[PDB]
RNA sequence: UAACUGAUCGGAUCGAGGUUUACCUCGAUAAAUCAUCUAAGUUUCUGCCCUAUCAGCUCUCGAUGGUAGUGUAUUGGACUACCAUGGCAGUCACGGGUAACGGAGAAUUAGGGUUCGAUUCCGGAGAAGGAGCCUGAGAAACGGCUACUACAACUACGGUUCGGCAG
RNA sequence: GCGAAUGGCUCAUUAAAACAGUUAUAGUUUAUUUGAUAAUUAAAGAUUACAUGGAUAACCGAGCUAAUUGUUGGGCUAAUACA
């Protein structure tokens, strides 16, 4: 259980990571989206 | 360790003048008529009486669209005609108050079973209504001073009493020894 | 003879019991004994009788009509287990309930003064009815006990 | 004083209970939980005066001592007396199986919704706080002290989650903002359920926010009462009472006796 | 990032139910930090009965403010030191009385008022008077302790009391 | 190991004091509860972790005082106590 610690960590861990890089890749794909009409 | 809550209150009312010749004299007019014991139950009807209409000046105190009077002023009245104060034609406020403590003594299970031909006397039913020998809506009545509501008015006998179950009481004790 | 209506019940599957409201009718009679009202009911249920148990009732002032509250048990080894212990001795199945408040007082009077030594023995004089001993007799009522 | 109190008076005990004055002198005294004292409902008054499945008090002693577990809240299992069940709580009943909303009524009261094996899997969460701690990470906290970890970061101090009790999952949430659903947790105005209009800060140290609803009526309350019980119109779970919404007197004859 | 202390923590503990192995499953409890609940300190503002046959009050040690420190759980003249001289008052200070613990409320009431609130709720204070303290997360506790004043109980007069009914 | 600091009684003190209605704690402590969190055991030392070390109630036996849930004194073994 004391092993299964930073595991569990590690897991939440990366696969938050994991999701802001998605996020993020989409908070500044949309930012070309709503500029692009502007133009 | 004594911590009651249930609620106290007082039925009476003491009146101011002790010795009016004009009121004692309705009071026993009344007393007389109606059966009654002491004056205490007369007082008992007047501070009754009271009730209704200082919740019906209370209310004339309000606008007539108010959502308060609108509500108690209603239910107010609808318990004027559960126990027939006041007759269907007679709703608006303003009726609560001419109402004689001649009218609201009438609805008594005292003034009632006399006026039912249930008995001899304005007295002889205050003496059954006693023995038990009255029984209303599915339970039986023993207390004389009972408000009679319109409703239940029809509910009115003796129950499994002498005067219709099975005497024997002056019976019993008479017969036997007769021999 | 009597008439009983049930009133309200509901459905402990916890306990595992039904609790209801009983209104037994008598018009002539006086107020039923509560063990006729237990039989009249365990019949129109349809269970044994002991299983169901019967408790507080009133009688309106003279009319013939007794409120009161019962509860059926499934298993009456259920029924023992729940049932509190003054409801058994009612039904004779437990029995006494001896003054232990005097000398429960006085014992601890006597020990809060001794070192252990003592103590255990004085222990080994202490009003009866042991709640190790309450159980004894209740598995006794249960195995001994069969039928319906 | 002394020390901490200890006790509770039955005459002092909440008029959320709708309890017994009559009863006896004290009431069980809600144990130091996930809810606050005043806004909580210890599980004896849940059994023994709601579901009525407990009676004296013994019958709750076995019920939570029993070696069977017969009572769950939010999917774990509790033996404490006066367990504070609080608002937006889940509740179930072992051998019956049954599942229950922990909300108040319209009048106030506390009552008991009855959901289906689907309702009983979420349960609707309300932001406390949200900072981030330990080792460069980000925890938010619900009103039901719950504490979490690695939050979805589009979340605001003020928000609404719906929780996946089965799987401690979070799906679905939804901010305080002009155009929401939500139910008021207390106040001269609780029980209530309408359409956010506009929240007015004032940081002197007091914001307020305003509401509308079926009949369309005017609701004014402190942010902290109000709980978002779902984004634009759609509600997210079964309301007591119909709809959190209350009548006039006037109303209530009229649509009861019909005056 | 730098270093300090190391008297902060990082489990030498306990069940039960399973099951041909390598074990498996659900729990007890200890304990650190953050939340949380609970409660407590201290705090802002507003409001009290008679009375000037009470008008000036507080300031040798704090009275009002500033500085630095102590000390505390923390704020603070709360205490020390140094410095400034302020702080309050007829819009009643300061002082005195109260058979005055404050509320929620209680009795009579056209309206406005008059008089009470020891006393079930809440908050406060106290346990013979007064001060001191152990312990603890928590009390100056008081159905705990220490000394003094006045007392209560036993004595083989050496000494002793788990001696305080405003439960 | 917790509890005994809840309750229960009383109002003697006490007129901005206490209280109430309000507000602050960015000026604080909170055992018990509920949620969560911990990969690295500090240096010197020392070192078993399939896991360490020493002592004491209860008990056995001797004893004191006129006296109390007084306590001396010798011998015996366990902890989530202690170390
Ligand atoms: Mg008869
Ligand atoms: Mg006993
Ligand atoms: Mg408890
Ligand atoms: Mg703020
Ligand atoms: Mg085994
Ligand atoms: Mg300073
Ligand atoms: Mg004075
Ligand atoms: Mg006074
Ligand atoms: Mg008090
Ligand atoms: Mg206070
Ligand atoms: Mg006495
Ligand atoms: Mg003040
Ligand atoms: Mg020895």
């Amino acid at each position: 259980e004391k092993t299964q610690r930073y595991v569990k960590t590690n897991a939440a861990k990366e696969e938050y990571e994991k999701f802001l890089s998605e996020w993020k890749k989409q908070r500044a794909a949309k930012a070309h989206a709503a500029s692009a009409p502007v133009v | 360790m004594g911590k009651t809550y249930i609620n106290t209150s007082k039925t009476y009312s003491t009146p101011r003048r002790p010795y009016e010749k004009e009121r004692l004299d309705n009071e026993m007019k009344l007393i007389g008529t109606f059966g009654l014991k002491n004056k205490r139950e007369v007082w008992r009807v007047q501070m009754i009486l009271a009730k209704f209409r200082k919740a019906a000046r209370e209310l004339l105190t309000l606008d007539p669209k108010d959502p308060r009077r609108l509500f108690e002023g209603s239910a107010l009245l609808r318990r004027m005609f559960k126990y027939g104060l006041l007759s269907e034609q007679e709703r608006k406020l303003d009726y609560v108050l001419g109402l004689t403590i001649h009218k609201l003594m009438e609805r008594r299970l005292q003034t009632r079973v006399f006026k039912l031909n249930l008995a001899n006397s304005i007295h002889h039913s205050r003496v059954l209504i006693r023995q038990r020998h009255i029984k209303v809506g599915k339970n039986l009545v023993n207390v004389p001073s009972f408000m009679v509501r319109t409703d239940s008015e029809k509910s009115i006998d003796f129950a499994s009493t002498s005067p219709l179950g099975g005497g024997r009481e002056g019976r019993t004790k008479r017969k036997n020894a007769k021999k | 003879t009597i008439v009983i209506r049930t009133k309200k019940i509901l459905v402990n599957p916890l306990l595992s019991r039904r609790q209801l409201s009983l209104d037994v009718l008598h018009p002539d009679s006086p107020t039923a004994s509560k063990e006729k009202i237990r039989e009249e009911l365990a019949k129109q249920l349809k269970v044994d009788a002991r299983n169901v148990v019967v408790y507080g009732f009133s009688t309106q002032y003279g009319g013939g009509k007794s409120t009161g509250f019962a509860l059926v048990y499934d298993n009456q080894q259920y029924l023992l287990k729940y049932e509190p212990n003054y409801r058994l001795r009612k039904v004779k199945i437990l029995g006494e309930k001896p003054n232990t408040r005097r000398s429960f007082k006085e014992l601890k009077r006597k020990i809060k003064r001794t070192s252990g030594k003592a103590i255990t023995k004085l222990l080994s004089e202490k009003k009866g009815d042991t709640w190790a001993s309450v159980q004894s007799k209740k598995s006794d009522h249960l195995k001994n006990f069969v039928a319906k | 004083a002394r020390g901490p109190k200890k006790h509770l008076k039955r005459i002092n005990a909440p008029k959320s209970w709708m309890l017994n004055k009559l009863g006896g002198i004290w009431a069980t005294r809600p144990s130091q939980g996930p809810h606050k004292l005043r806004e909580s409902l210890p599980l004896s008054v849940l059994l023994k005066e709601r579901l009525n499945y407990a009676l004296n008090g013994r019958d709750v002693t076995l019920i939570l001592n029993d070696k069977e577990q017969n009572v769950f809240v939010d999917g774990k299992v509790r033996r404490d007396k006066g367990y504070p069940t609080g608002l937006m709580d889940v509740v179930r009943i072992e051998k019956t199986d049954q599942s229950f909303r922990i909300l108040y009524d319209t009048k106030g009261r506390f009552v008991l919704k009855s959901l289906s094996k689907e309702e009983a899997k979420y349960k609707l969460l309300k932001v406390t706080a949200k900072a981030i701690g330990p080792n460069q990470i980000p925890y938010i906290v619900t009103h039901d002290s719950r504490t979490i970890r690695f939050p979805n970061p589009e979340i605001k101090i003020g928000d609404t989650l719906k929780y996946d009790l089965v799987n401690n999952k979070i799906e679905n949430f939804a901010h305080l903002e002009s155009g929401n659903v939500c139910y008021i947790q207390q106040g001269n105005n609780i029980g209530r359920v309408g359409i956010i209009q506009h929240i007015e800060k004032h940081q002197g140290s007091f914001d307020i926010c305003h509401v509308k609803d079926a009949k369309g009526n005017a609701f004014a309350t402190r942010l902290g009462n109000i709980f978002v019980l779902g984004q634009g119109k759609k509600s997210w779970i079964e309301l007591p009472s119909g709809d959190g919404v209350r009548e006039t007197i006037l109303e209530e004859r009229k649509r009861k006796f019909s005056y």
